[PDB]
């Protein structure tokens, strides 16, 4: 009984990072060694425990969470990191065990134009809490009088799409994130 | 009319090599992707890979690695394949296809297939 | 990768009544999965891209059905020129995979 590892990291669509997809994987058994002896994700980095040694331990609940941001915001997804995406959009705790696969993706996000399918949340009252998805659309501030419904002058609104395309620069080119997130059903 | 335009048929020795081209006329070529399906005589679809326009990347399949090998010219706008080392088990037809979105990747306009027979 | 399944390998209906061909896939792919129609001698050709959607230049008999892991073409009226073998193609997983076929016969 594998666990579906294939159904996550060969997805044709990912999700934006406001609404990153989460699955659960139970009781099954995963082998973490062909994800690391894969020479194909660019960040592997794993914190709480040490990916050579994942392929013996045993955890209760294992998360998927799968999402796709700029190339140079792949150092927001860590521990305790600020900027617009640990913010607004995914936010992980500081006692974070699981960890984050991270690999280029301008052979599949990038359209010639502009691919605004993904959106970023950009505005958003307060901090994320750990773990925690903002699906909602509605208007910021209105610091003057409110918005009612309708954007404008200092009314705005929260999602902005991103636009990646072929000719952009590393750090502006796709990245597709992982973020495996551990604890006895998931074993190696 | 939108049209993928591939060459001609093929025969060829066992180990030696063919050069089948795919003129890509009607629509932007950058725009759309290419894919390449190979169906064997008397047997199903079977998908061979992909390469983009505007990156220049291929990637190939789980039995389509090694031997076959995927380019293109842009300025011209058509796409290539490489059957280096041919074997006996080889003999099929091999189909260009194009890409209706880059998320929806249902092949809607295809080639007209270049039976390579070897023997 | 995706195993997709169709049942049955040939399936012979009088011309004029419901052919439903089902095609089961091994995960669930979601709402995305399309339909092509290769005629004897021809190119494939696209019916229908997901569920809603069906291509340019396709008669209005053609119907889809189904989400997840079970997916059925459903051709209405069964006409002399819809004699084809007809493989479903996942997309919503890498490698792209196709169906085994179903020869549809009078
Ligand atoms: C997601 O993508 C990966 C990579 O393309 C897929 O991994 C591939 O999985 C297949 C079957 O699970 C492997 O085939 C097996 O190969 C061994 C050794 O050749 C053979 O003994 C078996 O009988 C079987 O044919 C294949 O090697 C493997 N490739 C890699 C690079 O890991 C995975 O299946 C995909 N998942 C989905 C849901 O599409």
């Amino acid at each position: 009984n594998l666990c579906p590892f294939g159904e996550v990291f060969n997805a044709t669509r990912f999700a934006s990072v406001y609404a990153w997809n989460r699955k659960r994987i139970s009781n099954c058994v995963a082998d973490y060694s062909v994800l690391y002896n894969s020479a194909s994700f660019s960040t592997f980095k794993c914190y709480g425990v040490s990916p050579t040694k994942l392929n013996d331990l045993c955890f209760t609940n294992v998360y998927a969470d799968s999402f796709v941001i700029r190339g140079d915001e792949v150092r927001q997804i860590a521990p305790g990191q600020t900027g617009k995406i640990a913010d607004y959009n995914y936010k992980l705790p500081d006692d974070f065990t699981g960890c984050v696969i991270a690999w280029n993706s301008n052979n599949l996000d990038s359209k010639v134009g502009g691919n605004y399918n993904y959106r970023y949340r950009l505005f958003r009252k307060s901090n994320l809490k750990p773990f925690e998805r903002d699906i909602s659309t509605e208007i910021y501030q209105a610091g003057s009088k409110p918005c009612n419904g309708v954007e404008g002058f200092n009314c705005y609104f929260p999602l902005q799409s991103y636009g990646f395309q072929p000719t952009n620069g590393v750090g502006y080119q796709p990245y597709r994130v992982v973020v495996l997130s551990f604890e006895a059903t998931v074993c190696g | 009319q939108v049209q993928l335009v591939q060459s001609g048929s093929a025969l060829k020795r066992p180990g030696a090599s063919v050069k089948l081209s795919c003129k890509a006329s009607g629509y932007t070529f950058i725009n759309y992707a290419i894919h390449w399906v190979r169906q064997a005589p008397g047997q199903g679809l079977q998908w061979m890979g992909w390469i983009n326009p505007n990156t220049g990347i291929p990637t190939y399949a789980q039995g389509f690695t090694g031997r076959f090998v995927f380019s293109l010219d842009t300025s011209v706008s058509t796409a290539y394949l490489q059957l280096s080392s041919l074997k006996i088990e080889d003999t099929a037809v091999y189909y260009c296809a194009r890409d209706q979105d880059l998320y929806e990747r249902a092949f809607d306009i295809w080639g007209q297939g270049t039976m390579v027979t070897v023997s | 990768d995706v195993v997709l399944t169709q049942s049955p390998a040939t399936l012979s209906v009088s011309p004029g009544e419901r052919a439903t061909l089902s095609c089961r896939a091994s995960h669930n792919v979601g709402t995305s999965l399309a339909w092509y129609q290769q005629k004897p001698g021809q190119a494939p050709r696209l019916l229908i891209h997901g569920v809603s959607t069906r291509a340019t230049g396709v008669p209005a008999r053609f119907s889809d059905s189904g989400s997840g892991t079970e997916f059925t073409l459903t051709i209405s009226s069964l006409q002399s020129e819809d004699l084809a073998v007809y493989y479903c193609q996942q997309y919503n997983y890498w490698p792209l995979t196709f169906g085994g076929g179903t020869k549809v016969e009078i």
